[PDB]
């Protein structure tokens, strides 16, 4: 008759009543994202509202089970995630306006359109209009126009909404016993009550800045390398000692330097891999891409996909009978139901993300035996980290020639390895300073260390210093440039992409360590090694039951995020960048500007 | 020349829920047990005291045919020395069980779009079930210490909860029709033998 045993019975009724209500939530949400209709929209809203209304029902009843008298940790965790007040401790009127802000900020982002003053007939949205200009054009002014006009015409609309978004999110945060809304997001990493694996919210910021200091030598030589390469493509605009202009970075915000590969390829006269065309000649389709991905996981001792996965999941575009959200997703609907919604084409990018998305299901299927409230990754960065390591092992020529997609007589030498690692660094290493600086800006804005009348000045102060990227047009406080990104204006934490990067290379190093791998770490392919899949499965089946500090050690052997495995993955490129910058200037000055 | 009516048990129109599992004793007849195993249509055919090795060549005084519907991962609990919601609160087999456990997937009949909720089970009970005991009570389960007075509420829950049988459910959550044959021997006329 303890509070603990009364909670175990309360959680029993919850786990059994939530299973069907959550199933009706996503089973109706599936028929919208595949058969988009205002009828299926309300069916998705009605089923989603009753599920969220059920979560509010049980939470207030879960509040009557104080955790002070409870000592079982798994019972503590399920109640904590359930006792979460969240958006409900607010008033009943500013909770509506807060959601009205979130819905309007998302609407302006997804509906924003700009047109050029030289031919206003056609008008371009972000996708696919403006994104293609920022990822394919070498015209300085065409990139400058699409860059500025996006933040000048939709970002300025979000500045007043974001200013009201910060105060309402902070009122809800401190009403939930937090310092700020940033401290509310950092709670995903907090662990209490486990001595030897405890980890508080403030410890994340110290560790993020600590590991980032050990990446700067690699990032500076990568920054200085592409800066000299960009000077050849933009001679009258780049300066060899200043920061990189923001509109010449591969996309609209410079989140990834991937599209700069054609401008910065070290050995562009060496053959690219790009198995895309080889898939079209071999009559490949959507099913063979996923069927080949299934054989990758069963080779390391993981189970095969459920029969309902092939029956229910949509693997290609509907075919002019429906319209869908072709953004790749992995679905855990409960009741043992697992799906993947992704309109695949015959492309190497889709062949790798298929292994990435199927890696989510293997994680989802592993913690299915766990209780409902513990069916999730260890932290926010775990799910996306285990997805990247599946594409890492599948993209190497060690695996491409294995499945008979690359001609065996491929000139695999030290020059092709630099090209592959340079392509990897533009996407992986290039996003770390962008991610940390962006999240810390929101971290200091939520706490209050950045006043409202200096939001954009301190935004570009850290862009020039931390990222090494300078704006091409001076922006006053009427601009809201961070909100011009999806994750900022759609209420999403962004530091998850930083820890995901470091987690994925601690995982890959430990898996290949037990996978009998000889040679550089970047040429590894964990398939056919069931010993590596078992060491990974020992963490996936845990889910949210045990702390991420302990769950991380079950694979890697360290209780905290480590940056050393990331640096050793790119060291063959690191030393190559050191000699290629012997007569270059590594670093950047903050006072330079393309507008002077 | 009377064959035991096993078709009335297996091929029955509707099945009972495991909390109110239906027992039907079979006596004074002829049983061709090997017909059941020579079918290859059953998901689970495990015998524990008898052997499916064509041992219809023996007699028993009375054999009982218990049938119910549970989930896929819950037929594991239909075995001697098992625990769980089905084994503890719904249907319990003895540690010295002598018989066979037969089951097969029935998502084609007992599952429909929108959810089939006709079958239900018992989630809470003050004590475990002794072998072959059945409870069809609806009294409110007092989890706390305040008198529930026959009402649901805080630490006072209704004991019977519904199964959700959707056609898109996983194999572990799909409805499975189970039939348990328990052979009993006493100092009795040994009714059913079967050639
Ligand atoms: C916290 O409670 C859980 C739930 O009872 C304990 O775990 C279980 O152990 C029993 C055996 O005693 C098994 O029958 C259950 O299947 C287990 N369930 C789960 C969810 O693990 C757990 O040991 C308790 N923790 C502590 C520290 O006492
Ligand atoms: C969630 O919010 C409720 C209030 O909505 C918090 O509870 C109050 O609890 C104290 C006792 O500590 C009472 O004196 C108040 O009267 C309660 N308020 C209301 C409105 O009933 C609760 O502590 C919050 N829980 C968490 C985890 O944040
Ligand atoms: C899409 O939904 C409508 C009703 O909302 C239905 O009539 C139609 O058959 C569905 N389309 C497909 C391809 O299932
Ligand atoms: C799926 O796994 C089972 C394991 O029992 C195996 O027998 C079967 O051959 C596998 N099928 C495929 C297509 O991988
Ligand atoms: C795995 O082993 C099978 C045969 O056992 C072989 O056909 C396949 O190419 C191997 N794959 C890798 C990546 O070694
Ligand atoms: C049930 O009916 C099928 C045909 O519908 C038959 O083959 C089978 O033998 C029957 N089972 C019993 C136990 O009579
Ligand atoms: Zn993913």
């Amino acid at each position: 008759s303890t509070i603990e045993e009364q909670a175990k019975t309360f959680l029993d009724k919850f786990n059994h009543e939530a299973e069907d209500l959550f199933y009706q939530s996503s089973l109706a949400s599936w028929n919208y994202n595949t058969n988009i209709t205002e009828e299926n929209v309300q069916n998705m809203n009605n089923a989603g509202d009753k599920w969220s209304a059920f979560l509010k029902e049980q939470s207030t009843l879960a509040q009557m089970y104080p955790l002070q008298e409870i000592q079982n940790l798994t019972v503590k965790l399920q109640l904590q995630a359930l006792q979460q007040n969240g958006s409900s401790v607010l008033s009943e009127d500013k909770s509506k306006r807060l959601n009205t802000i979130l819905n309007t900020m998302s609407t302006i982002y997804s509906t924003g359109k700009v047109c050029n003053p030289d031919n206003p007939q056609e008008c371009l949205l972000l996708e696919p209009g403006l994104n293609e200009i920022m990822a394919n054009s070498l015209d300085y002014n065409e990139r400058l126009w699409a860059w500025e006009s996006w933040r000048s015409e939709v970002g300025k609309q979000l500045r007043p909404l974001y200013e009201e978004y910060v105060v309402l999110k902070n009122e809800m945060a401190r009403a939930n016993h937090y310092e700020d809304y940033g401290d509310y997001w950092r709670g995903d990493y907090e662990v209490n009550g486990v001595d030897g694996y405890d980890y508080s919210r403030g410890q994340l910021i110290e560790d993020v800045e600590h590991t980032f200091e050990e990446i700067k030598p690699l990032y500076e030589h990568l920054h200085a390398y592409v800066r000299a390469k960009l000077m050849n493509a933009y001679p009258s605009y780049i300066s060899p000692i200043g920061c990189l202009p923001a509109h010449l970075l591969g996309d609209m915000w410079g989140r990834f330097w991937t599209n700069l590969y054609s401008l910065t390829v070290p050995f562009g006269q060496k053959p690219n891999i790009d198995v895309t065309d080889a898939m079209v000649d071999q009559a490949w389709d959507a099913q063979r891409i996923f069927k080949e991905a299934e054989k990758f996981f069963v080779s390391v001792g993981l189970p095969n996909m459920t029969q309902g996965f092939w029956e229910n999941s949509m693997l290609t575009d509907p075919g002019n009978v429906q319209k869908a959200v072709c953004h790749p997703t992995a679905w855990d609907l409960g009741k043992g139901d697992f799906r993947i919604l992704m309109c695949t084409k015959v492309t190497m990018d889709d062949f790798l993300t298929a292994h990435h998305e199927m890696g989510h299901i293997q994680y989802d299927m592993a913690y299915a035996a766990q209780p409902f409230l513990l069916r999730n990754g260890a932290n926010e960065g775990f799910h996306e980290a285990v997805g990247e390591i599946m594409s890492l092992s599948a993209a190497t020529p060690k695996h491409l020639k294995s499945i008979g997609l690359l001609s065996p007589d491929f000139q695999e030498d030290n020059e092709t390895e630099i090209n592959f690692l340079l392509k990897q660094a533009l996407t992986i290493v290039g996003t770390l300073p962008f991610t940390y600086m962006l999240e810390k800006w929101r971290w200091m804005v939520f706490k209050g260390e950045i006043p409202k009348d200096q939001w954009m000045k301190k935004w570009w102060e850290m862009k020039r210093e931390i990222v090494g990227v300078v704006e091409p047009v001076p922006h006053d406080e009427t601009y809201c440039d961070p909100a011009s990104l999806f994750h900022v204006s759609n209420d999403y934490s962004f530091i998850r992409y930083y820890t995901r990067t470091l987690y994925q290379f601690q995982f890959q190093e430990a898996l290949c360590q037990a996978a009998k791998h000889e040679g550089p770490l970047h040429k590894c392919d964990i398939s056919n090694s069931t010993e590596a899949g078992q060491k990974l499965f020992n963490m996936l089946r845990l889910g949210k039951s045990e702390p991420w500090t302990l769950a991380l050690e079950n694979v890697v052997g360290a209780k905290n995020m480590n940056v050393r495995p990331l640096l050793n993955y790119f060291e063959p490129l690191f030393t190559w960048l050191k000699d290629q910058n012997k007569n270059s200037f590594v670093g950047w000055s903050t006072d330079w500007s393309p507008y002077a | 020349t009377n064959l035991c009516p096993f078709g009335e048990v297996f091929n029955a129109t509707t099945f009972a829920s495991v909390y109110a599992w239906n027992r039907k004793r079979i006596s004074n007849c002829v049983a061709d047990y090997s017909v059941l195993y020579n079918s290859t249509s059953f998901s689970t055919f495990k015998c524990y005291g008898v052997s499916p090795t064509k041992l219809n060549d023996l007699c028993f005084t009375n054999v009982y045919a218990d049938s119910f519907v549970i989930t896929g991962d819950e037929v594991r609990q239909i075995a001697p020395g098992q625990t769980g919601k089905i084994a503890d609160y719904n249907y319990k087999l003895p540690d010295d069980f002598t018989g066979c456990v037969i089951a097969w997937n029935s998502k084609h009949i007992d599952a429909k779009e929108g959810g089939n909720f006709n079958y239900l089970y018992r989630l809470f009970r003050k004590a475990n079930l002794k072998p072959f005991e059945r409870d069809i009570s609806t009294e409110i389960y007092q989890a706390g210490s305040k008198p529930c007075n026959g009402q649901t509420g805080l630490n006072c829950y209704y004991p019977l909860y519904r199964y959700g049988f959707y056609p898109t459910d996983g194999v572990g959550h799909q409805p499975y029709r189970v039939v348990v044959l328990s052979f009993e021997l006493l100092n009795a006329p040994a009714t059913v033998c079967g050639p």
